[PDB]
RNA sequence: GUGGGAGAGGGUGGUGGAAUUCCCGGAGUAGCGGUGAAAUGCGCAGAUACCGGGAGGAACGCCGAUGGCGAAGGCAGCCACCUGGUCCACCCGUGACGCUGAGGCGCGAAAGCGUGGGGAGCAAACCGGAUUAGAUACCCGGGUAGUCCACGCCCUAAACGAUGCGCGCUAGGUCUCUGGGUCUCCUGGGGGCCGAAGCUAACGCGUUAAGCGCGCCGCCUGGGGAGUACGGCCGCAAGGC
C-alpha cells in the first residue's frame, strides 16, 4: 500500500525462465512474477505462454498499487521476452517506453564451455 | 547498404584529431555508444583509424559515452 | 632519441672531409652511437628481447665494416679504434 | 622539450576560491616541472556523458605547454593527488589532420 | 646522409569504462537455477530479479576487416617515456664493403617445474547429479593445481604457406594497405583473388612461382618395429636433442 501510480518495469528473459520485477521510479521493487510463480515449474517457464502469464501476474500485482504508467526494460535474449511486452502492453498499465539494457561486457571475464568460442 | 547518408557527406570541413569537438564526434556514433563503421561513416582507412583514437580519447575525458541504451524496441 | 644535432656533431667529428657523410669511419661512428645508446637502454628495460636483435644486427654491421677497414686501410682503422675505444 | 597538451576535469561544485586554489597548485606544479605555456582554454563546467565522481558534469581546464619529457609522466602523478582534481590527461602535440577539406 | 611516412613491433610506468564475483545498505517474496527431460545445488539465516555504494582480479566490446606489424613464436582500451625494424623521395656520400651459413650464441605459443606473491571468472584431478546395458565420457551442480604477476628453468607443436634464404629473368586484369608524383592515372613497397608462357602425377602454382636460372645451408632413400633401445649431451623434475 503505497500508491505509486508510475514505475519501471525490468524483464529479465534467459532461455529457462522469464522473470518480470515492477518497481518505482527509483528502481525499489514493489511487485514481481514470473514462470515459478504460476504453476509452470520445470522447462516449461522458458515458453513465451509462460513469459505472457508472469508479465500479466505481475501487472495485476501492481494494480493492488494503484499503478498506472510503466516504463519497461528489457535484458537477455530469450524465448519469450516480445511476449511479455505484448502482454505489458495491452494489460491495463501504459506503457510509456520499451528499453533493451543487456548488460553486454567488453570482453572482460572467460564464458563457460557452454559458451566458449567467443570471448 | 546504408543508404540513408554518409557522416562525412553530411558535414563539412573539421579535424579528425580534435578529441574535444564533441558535437562533431556524436554524428559518428551510433544510436548506442558505439563507434559506427566505414559504411556509415564514409570515411577512409586512415581516417576511420584516427577517429577511433580521438573518439576513444574523448570518451576517456568524460565527453562521449562508452555504451547507450537502445529505445523504442 | 638520437636528435639531428647530435647526429651532424658526430657526422662533422668523423668525416674525412667537408661534405663526407657515408664513409666507413662515419658509418662505424653513427653505428656505435645507436649501440651504446641501446645498451644503455637494454640494461634497465632487460626483458627487451625485439631490440636485443636490432642490437646484434648494428654490432655484426659495424664489424663488418671494421673488417672492410682493416683489410683496405689498417692504419685508419687504428686510428678509428683508438678514437672511438673498440675491441676493449 | 616536446610539446603537449594537458587535459584537467575537476570538481564542478568547486566555489572561485577553492578553484583558485585548485588552480593556483596546478601552476605551481607546472612551474615546478620546468613546464612553459604557450596558451589556455577554460572552457569551465559542461555535461558528461557518464557520471565521474558521481557527478554528471565537470569543470574543465585545457593547457597547452612545452616541457622536458622525462619528467611529463611525473608531472601527471603530482596532478593526480588533489581529490578535486579527478580527470587528468596529458598528449602529445599533433598536427591537425583536416577531412573532407 | 638528408627530408618525410605508416604500424596491436617491443619494454617500463600510469590510467579508463563495461561486465562477472563478493561485501554493505535499501526495497521486495517463494523460488531460482539448470536440461531433451530432469536431479544434485542454492533459497525463510530472505535467494533469484531491482536500485545505490564499496573491494578485488582478469580481459579490452564497438572501431575490426578478406586489415596492419614482426625473423619466427606472436602482438588489440588509453596516455607518457624508452626502443627495434621498415618504406618512400632527393641522387648527396663510401666504393664490392656482397650472398649463404656446418658449429656457437640468442629468442622461442601452450602446457609443465622452482621460489615468492596473487587468486574475480574459468577449470585437469577430484566431489556429486544425470544419462546409459555399464558411462572411469559427452550433459548438469561444485571444485584444486593451473590460468595471472616477478625472477629463474623447461626447447616441444598441425612452431603451417605442411613451400629455407638471397638475386636476376618471364603477359596481364582486379581488390586492398602505405608512400611519392605531371594525383583520369603513373611509379615504388606490402597484403589477396583470377589468369599468359611455362611447370606439376594430378589437385593446383603462376612477378608474393611450386616457371626459367645461379649460389649456399638443411633434410629424404619402402612400411611396421620406433622417435623405441643403447650411448652421449642438456634438464631440479617432467623430459628434450
Ligand atoms: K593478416
Ligand atoms: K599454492
Ligand atoms: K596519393
Ligand atoms: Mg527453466
Ligand atoms: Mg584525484
Ligand atoms: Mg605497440
Ligand atoms: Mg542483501
Ligand atoms: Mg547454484
Ligand atoms: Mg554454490
Ligand atoms: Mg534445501
Ligand atoms: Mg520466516
Ligand atoms: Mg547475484
Ligand atoms: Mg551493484
Ligand atoms: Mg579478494
Ligand atoms: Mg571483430
Ligand atoms: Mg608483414
Ligand atoms: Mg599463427
Ligand atoms: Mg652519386
Ligand atoms: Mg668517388
Ligand atoms: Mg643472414
Ligand atoms: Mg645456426
Ligand atoms: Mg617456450
Ligand atoms: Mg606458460
Ligand atoms: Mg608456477
Ligand atoms: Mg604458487
Ligand atoms: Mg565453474
Ligand atoms: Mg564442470
Ligand atoms: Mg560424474
Ligand atoms: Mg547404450
Ligand atoms: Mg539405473
Ligand atoms: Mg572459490
Ligand atoms: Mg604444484
Ligand atoms: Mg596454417
Ligand atoms: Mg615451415
Ligand atoms: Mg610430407
Ligand atoms: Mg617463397
Ligand atoms: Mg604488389
Ligand atoms: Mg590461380
Ligand atoms: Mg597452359
Ligand atoms: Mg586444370
Ligand atoms: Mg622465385
Ligand atoms: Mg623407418
Ligand atoms: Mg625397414
Ligand atoms: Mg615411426
Ligand atoms: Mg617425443
Ligand atoms: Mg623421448
Ligand atoms: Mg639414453
Ligand atoms: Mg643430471
Ligand atoms: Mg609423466
Ligand atoms: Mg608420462
Amino acid at each position: 500500500k503505497r500508491q505509486v501510480a508510475s514505475g519501471r518495469a525490468y524483464i529479465h528473459a534467459s532461455y529457462n525462465n522469464t522473470i518480470v520485477t515492477i518497481t518505482d521510479p527509483d528502481g525499489n521493487p514493489i511487485t514481481w512474477s514470473s514462470g515459478g510463480v504460476i504453476g509452470y515449474k520445470g522447462s516449461r517457464k522458458g515458453t513465451p505462454y509462460a513469459a505472457q502469464l508472469a508479465a500479466l501476474d505481475a501487472a495485476k500485482k501492481a494494480m493492488a498499487y494503484g499503478m498506472q504508467s510503466v516504463d519497461v526494460i528489457v535484458r537477455g535474449t530469450g524465448a519469450g521476452r516480445e511476449q511479455a511486452i505484448r502482454a505489458l502492453q495491452a494489460s491495463g498499465l501504459q506503457v510509456k517506453s520499451i528499453v533493451d539494457d543487456t548488460p553486454v561486457p567488453h570482453n572482460g571475464c572467460r564464458p563457460k564451455k557452454k559458451f566458449r568460442k567467443a570471448s | 547498404p546504408s543508404r540513408k547518408a554518409k557522416v562525412k557527406a553530411t558535414l563539412g570541413e573539421f579535424d579528425l584529431r580534435d578529441y574535444r569537438n564533441v558535437e562533431v564526434l556524436k554524428r559518428f556514433l551510433s544510436e548506442t555508444g558505439k563507434i559506427l563503421p566505414r559504411r556509415r561513416t564514409g570515411l577512409s582507412a586512415k581516417e576511420q583509424r584516427i577517429l577511433a583514437k580521438t573518439i576513444k580519447r574523448a570518451r576517456i575525458l568524460g565527453l562521449l559515452p562508452f555504451t547507450e541504451k537502445l529505445v523504442r524496441k | 632519441p638520437i636528435t639531428k644535432e647530435e647526429k651532424q656533431k658526430v657526422i662533422q667529428e668523423f668525416a674525412r672531409f667537408p661534405g663526407d657523410t657515408g664513409s666507413t669511419e662515419v658509418q662505424v661512428a653513427l653505428l656505435t652511437l645507436r649501440i651504446n645508446r641501446l645498451s644503455e637502454h637494454l640494461k634497465v628495460h632487460k626483458k627487451d628481447h625485439h631490440s636485443h636483435r636490432g642490437l646484434l644486427m648494428m654490432v655484426g654491421q659495424r664489424r663488418r665494416l671494421l673488417r672492410y677497414l682493416q683489410r683496405e686501410d689498417p692504419e685508419r682503422y687504428r686510428a678509428l679504434i683508438e678514437k672511438l675505444g673498440i675491441r676493449g | 622539450m616536446r610539446r603537449y597538451e594537458v587535459n584537467i576535469v575537476l570538481n564542478p561544485n568547486l566555489d572561485q576560491s577553492q578553484l583558485a586554489l585548485e588552480k593556483e597548485i596546478i601552476q605551481r606544479a607546472l612551474e615546478n616541472y620546468g613546464a612553459r605555456v604557450e596558451k589556455v582554454e577554460e572552457l569551465g563546467l559542461r555535461r558528461l556523458a557518464y557520471p565521474i565522481a558521481k557527478d554528471p558534469q565537470g569543470y574543465f581546464l585545457w593547457y597547452q605547454v612545452e616541457m622536458p619529457e622525462d619528467r611529463v609522466n611525473d608531472l601527471a602523478r603530482e596532478l593526480r593527488i588533489r581529490d578535486n582534481v579527478r580527470r587528468v590527461m596529458v598528449v602529445k602535440s599533433q598536427e591537425p589532420f583536416l577531412a573532407n577539406a
